């Protein structure tokens, strides 16, 4: 449990933070696009084709 | 020996060129279906004939992938088709026939 | 070492779809293996989504299907996918079988005979599916076929009345066909896994019929992308039928509810059964028609026993190639005759084509392989 | 008899357009991977 | 870095290694790079330099492969080429 | 001349697989609207005056 | 096909004829019992409980 507490294991977290942050954007944008989530999509310029 | 046996040989050369495995560089014994007798005969081939058989099959499979053939100059001529496997396959069959004749007694 | 190879689950997927050594020269006729797998899955998904709205009772079986195409959201696209997916299933099955005859793949006895069982159970599946909408052809197609079983001697009527659940195609017959049409596609999928179990024991054949162990390539990426491309063409063919001609292969009579009293003028099966319907009507005798009708498909199990050629594939056998396409054209003749009334001259043509079918498979094609052996001097 | 008539043709048009794009691109992906094999060259050098 | 420092000093031990380092360097570098300069360039390397420098030459690059012997199990070039990147990254 | 567009597309978007995916999911969002908008414009143009949205204004009140 | 034509193969058929004849009786009696075949069962003494 406490094997992963040290300098090297914090360096590994540093190296994968830019990647893990991008997969979260891929998942987030993929969730908004797949469900047509209007809360987020209404703020995008070209996808305002709703005509409420 | 006569003009009629040249017509039987004439249609055999026709069927040979119609079979078209000579277009891929193969020989007749390269195309044989591998049963147990054939597998043993191939196993008994000397090193040089085995390695030659392997490359011709490999080259023909490469052509079959591309749907291509060799130039006509490199086709297998009917007169030059060497039955390199028939003497080995005849002997394998002869041995099996002997085992099958002992099993009857 | 490698997780993909050592994990108990991934090693089966790895040794089947990824690292499988496959021949470098298998052509488009080898794509129909995966396409059949896709059609089976495609028929199960659409089949399930239709079962969420279909009811297996005569008073509402016809109208529940109508309820799907009109009221259910995208019900019409799901139905015609199911009806045309069945036809695409049989296109692929016939290419898949014809590939095996031409190229000699039937020498894999266990793989081939399990294929014959797969052909029979898929035919039985589609036959029962066509009854479920309960149209005119649904009823009368079921009547003329099930009545053939009464020709079996000494147990005919007892067997027919047991399959019916009564004295004719009726309420009890419609409900059980739905249950059997539901259970069978999963039994099919399990047999398709055993179909692959025996195949991977040997690997694939190739167009030349010569062993390809000297030249193998991994199934991934070469045949993963080739099956994906082939699957994309399958969706093109399906969607062209669904979105531009969904009623081309179907019969208009099935848009009329069932009627045990009024018979339609021309009772014709779907296109993928016309060849066997012709063989049935060309035999005058009733019991003889059933045996010939059953022998029309069970004959495939005899092809390995009737192989005379020293060569495996027909690629290097011109005299057998001509007889092979004589079998296709003769089957295209039985298909044509099957969708026509039993009148002159179609009666005589259907009898000639029926004899030519069994004569080509039992006599002529085996004889050609022997002639071809003599011309090569072995 | 076919209330879905107009909508399937609208779908049919989109299917043709997507297929006209996706078929040559997927074909190109197939040829891309296979080019390793389609241009491979063989040579046989047995000892003599 | 420590393996390299030991390798560099262990190699320049003897008149013939040093004579080679002199001759070859004057043709390639046009000068003799002192050992103190190699230590400066080695000490500059850290984990960031290795990640950037290795990615510049390895990541998603076409390798040249040469095989000889019983190499039936040698992976196909496309599979080798796919091993030059990670889908997780 | 600076490097081609495909070269700057690779190093900037396609090198990392994570940005390669972010490019696709973002390209899928704008492609859907642009393709559905354009494709519907072709269907309605070919069927001018026949669809309900064309004869809609006649029965307003 | 003609491998099995000789003295030994006829001796093997002789040795398994009593067995193959008994499995046929097991199959025959098993078929009559499983289906309640009245054509054969009506002749057995104790299973005449039919009362036609
Ligand atoms: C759509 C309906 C398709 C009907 C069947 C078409 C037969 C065919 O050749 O398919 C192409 C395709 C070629 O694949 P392949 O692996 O390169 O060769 C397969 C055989 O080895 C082929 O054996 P082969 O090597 O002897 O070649 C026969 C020849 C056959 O070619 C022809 O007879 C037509 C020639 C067209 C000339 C242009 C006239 C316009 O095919 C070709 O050489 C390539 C044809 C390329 C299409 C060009 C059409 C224009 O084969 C298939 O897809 C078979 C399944 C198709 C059924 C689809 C029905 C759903
Ligand atoms: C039910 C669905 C059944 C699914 C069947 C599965 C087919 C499959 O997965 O095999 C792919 C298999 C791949 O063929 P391949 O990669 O070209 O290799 C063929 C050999 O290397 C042979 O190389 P090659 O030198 O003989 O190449 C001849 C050339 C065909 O020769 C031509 O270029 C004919 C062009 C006609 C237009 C004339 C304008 C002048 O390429 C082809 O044979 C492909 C025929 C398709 C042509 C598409 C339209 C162009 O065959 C195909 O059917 C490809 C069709 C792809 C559709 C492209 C539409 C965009
Ligand atoms: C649909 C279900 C989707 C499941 C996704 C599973 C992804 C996953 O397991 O991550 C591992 C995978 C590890 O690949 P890697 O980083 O290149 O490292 C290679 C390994 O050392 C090991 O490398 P390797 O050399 O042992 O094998 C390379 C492997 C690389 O591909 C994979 O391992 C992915 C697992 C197969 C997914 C199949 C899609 C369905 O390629 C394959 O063997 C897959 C061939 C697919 C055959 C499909 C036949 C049809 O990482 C990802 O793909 C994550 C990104 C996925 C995008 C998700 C969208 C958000
Ligand atoms: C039982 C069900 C009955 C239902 C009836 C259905 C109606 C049938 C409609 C006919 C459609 C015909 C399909 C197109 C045929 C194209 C053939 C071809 O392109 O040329 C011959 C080809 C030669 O290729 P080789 O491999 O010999 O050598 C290649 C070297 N470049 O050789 C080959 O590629 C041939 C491979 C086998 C193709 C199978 C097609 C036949 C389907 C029905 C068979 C049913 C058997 C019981
Ligand atoms: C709940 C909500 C969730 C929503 C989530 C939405 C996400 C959408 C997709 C985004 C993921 C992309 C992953 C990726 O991009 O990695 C897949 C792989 C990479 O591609 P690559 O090899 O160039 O390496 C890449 C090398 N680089 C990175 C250095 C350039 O992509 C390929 O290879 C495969 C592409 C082929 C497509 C066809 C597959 C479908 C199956 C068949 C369809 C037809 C019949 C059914
Ligand atoms: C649900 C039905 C079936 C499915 C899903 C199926 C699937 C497959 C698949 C995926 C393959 C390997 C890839 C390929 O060869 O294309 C294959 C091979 C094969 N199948 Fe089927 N199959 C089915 C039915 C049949 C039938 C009806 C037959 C013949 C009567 C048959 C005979 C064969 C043979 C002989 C092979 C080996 C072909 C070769 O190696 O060249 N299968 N099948
Ligand atoms: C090999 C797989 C299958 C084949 C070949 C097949 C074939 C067919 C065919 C041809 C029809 C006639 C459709 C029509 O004329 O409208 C049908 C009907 C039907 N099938 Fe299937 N089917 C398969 C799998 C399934 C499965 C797994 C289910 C259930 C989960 C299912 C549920 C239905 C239903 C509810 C109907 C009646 C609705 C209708 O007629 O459209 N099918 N089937
Ligand atoms: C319930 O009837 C279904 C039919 C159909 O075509 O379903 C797809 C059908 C319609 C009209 C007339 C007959 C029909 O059924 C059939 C069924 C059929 O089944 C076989 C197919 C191949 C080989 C043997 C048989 C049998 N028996 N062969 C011919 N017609
Ligand atoms: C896991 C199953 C999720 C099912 C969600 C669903 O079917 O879609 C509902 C909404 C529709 O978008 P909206 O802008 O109308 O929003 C209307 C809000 N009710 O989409 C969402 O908002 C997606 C939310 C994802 C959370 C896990
Ligand atoms: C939901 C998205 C899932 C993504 C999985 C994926 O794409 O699989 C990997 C391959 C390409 O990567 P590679 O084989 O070069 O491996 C790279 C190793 N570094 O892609 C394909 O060609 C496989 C076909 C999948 C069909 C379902
Ligand atoms: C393979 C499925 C066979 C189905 C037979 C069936 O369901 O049972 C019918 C008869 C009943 O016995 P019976 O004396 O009334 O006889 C009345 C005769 N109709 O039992 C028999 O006679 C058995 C015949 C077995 C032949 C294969």
């Amino acid at each position: 449990l406490t094997r992963f507490l040290g300098p090297r294991y914090r360096q590994l977290a540093r190296n994968w933070v830019p990647t893990a942050s991008l997969w979260g954007a891929v998942g987030a944008v993929g969730l908004v696009w797949a469900t047509d989530w209007r809360l987020i999509l209404d703020w995008v310029p070209y996808i305002n084709g709703k005509f409420k | 020996v006569s003009a009629s046996s040249r017509w039987l040989e004439g249609i055999r050369k026709w069927y040979y060129n119609a079979a078209g495995f000579n277009k891929l560089g193969l020989m007749r014994d390269d195309t044989i279906h591998e049963n147990d007798d054939v597998k043993e005969a191939i196993r008994r081939l000397p090193e040089n004939l085995y390695n030659d058989r392997v490359f011709r099959i490999k080259r023909a499979l490469d052509l079959s992938m591309r749907q291509q053939i060799l130039p006509k100059e490199q086709w297998t001529k009917y007169e030059e088709d060497k039955s390199y496997l028939e003497p080995y396959l005849k002997e394998v069959i002869r041995e099996r026939k002997e085992r099958e004749e002992w099993a009857k007694k | 070492t490698n997780i993909r190879k050592s994990h108990p689950l991934m090693k089966i997927v790895n040794n089947a779809f990824i690292d499988l050594p496959a021949p470098s020269n298998i052509s488009s006729w080898w794509n129909f293996g995966s396409l059949l797998g896709i059609c089976l899955i495609l028929q199960i998904l659409t089949g399930l989504f239709l079962a969420m709205h279909y009811t297996s009772d005569t008073t509402t079986a016809f109208s529940s299907v109508t309820h799907i195409c009109r009221d259910v959201n995208y019900g019409w696209i799901i139905r015609y996918m199911h009806a045309n997916g069945a036809s695409m299933f049989f296109i692929c099955l016939y290419m898949h079988v014809g590939r095996g005859l031409y190229y000699g793949s039937y020498t894999f006895l266990e793989t081939w005979n399990i294929g014959v069982i797969l052909l029979l159970t898929v035919m039985a599946t589609a036959f029962m599916g066509y009854v479920l909408p309960w149209g005119q052809m649904s009823f009368w197609g079921a009547t003329v076929i099930t009545n053939l079983l009464s020709a079996i001697p000494y147990i005919g009527t007892n067997l027919v009345e047991w399959i019916w659940g009564g004295f004719s195609v009726d309420k009890a017959t419609l409900t059980r066909f739905f249950a059997f049409h539901f259970i069978l596609p999963f039994i099919i999928m399990a047999i398709a896994m055993v179909h692959l179990l025996f195949l991977h024991e040997t690997g694939s054949n190739n167009p030349t019929g010569i062993s390809s162990d000297v030249d193998k390539i991994p199934f991934h990426p070469y045949y993963t992308i080739k099956d994906i491309l082939g699957a994309l063409l399958l969706i093109l063919a399906l969607m062209l039928l669904v979105l531009f001609a969904p009623d081309l292969l179907g019969d208009p009579d099935n848009y009329t509810p069932a009627n045990p009293l009024n018979t339609p003028p021309h009772i014709k099966p779907e296109w993928y059964f016309l060849f066997a319907y012709a063989i049935l009507r060309s035999i005058p005798n009733k019991l003889g028609g059933v045996l010939a009708l059953a022998f029309s498909i069970l004959i495939l199990a005899l092809i390995p026993l009737l192989h005379t050629s020293k060569q495996r594939s027909m690629m290097f056998r011109p005299l057998s190639q001509c007889l092979f396409w004589a079998l296709v054209a003769d089957l295209l003749t039985l298909t044509w005759i099957g969708g026509q009334p039993v009148e002159h001259p179609y009666i005589t043509i259907g009898q000639l084509a029926s004899v030519l079918y069994f004569l080509l498979i039992l006599v002529l094609m085996p004889t050609a392989g022997t002639i071809e052996n003599k011309l090569l001097k072995w | 008899a076919e209330p879905e008539h107009d909508h399937r043709k609208r779908m049919g048009l989109k299917m043709l357009l997507m297929m006209g794009l996706l078929l040559p691109l997927v074909y190109a992906m197939k040829r891309h991977k296979w080019s390793v094999l389609k241009s491979r060259k063989l040579a046989y050098r047995p000892p003599k | 870095k420590n393996l390299l420092r030991n390798a560099l000093v262990s190699h320049l031990d003897g008149t013939t290694p040093v004579c080679e380092d002199i001759g070859r360097s004057l043709l390639t570098y046009g000068r003799r790079i002192p050992l103190a300069e190699w230590e400066s360039r080695i000490a500059e390397v850290d984990a960031r330099v290795v990640r950037e420098v290795c990615s510049k030459y390895f990541y998603d690059q076409c390798p040249a492969v040469a095989g000889f012997g019983p190499i039936e199990q040698l992976p196909d070039y496309n599979r080798i080429r796919s091993g030059m990147f990670w889908l997780r990254f | 001349v600076a490097p081609t567009l495909t070269a700057r597309l690779y190093s900037l978007l396609f090198r990392r697989t994570s940005t390669f995916a972010l490019t696709i999911v973002v390209g899928a969002l704008f492609f859907e609207r642009a393709f559905d908008q354009g494709a519907d414009a072709i269907y309605e143009h070919i069927n001018e005056g026949k669809l309900w949205k064309h004869i809609k204004h006649k029965y307003e009140n």
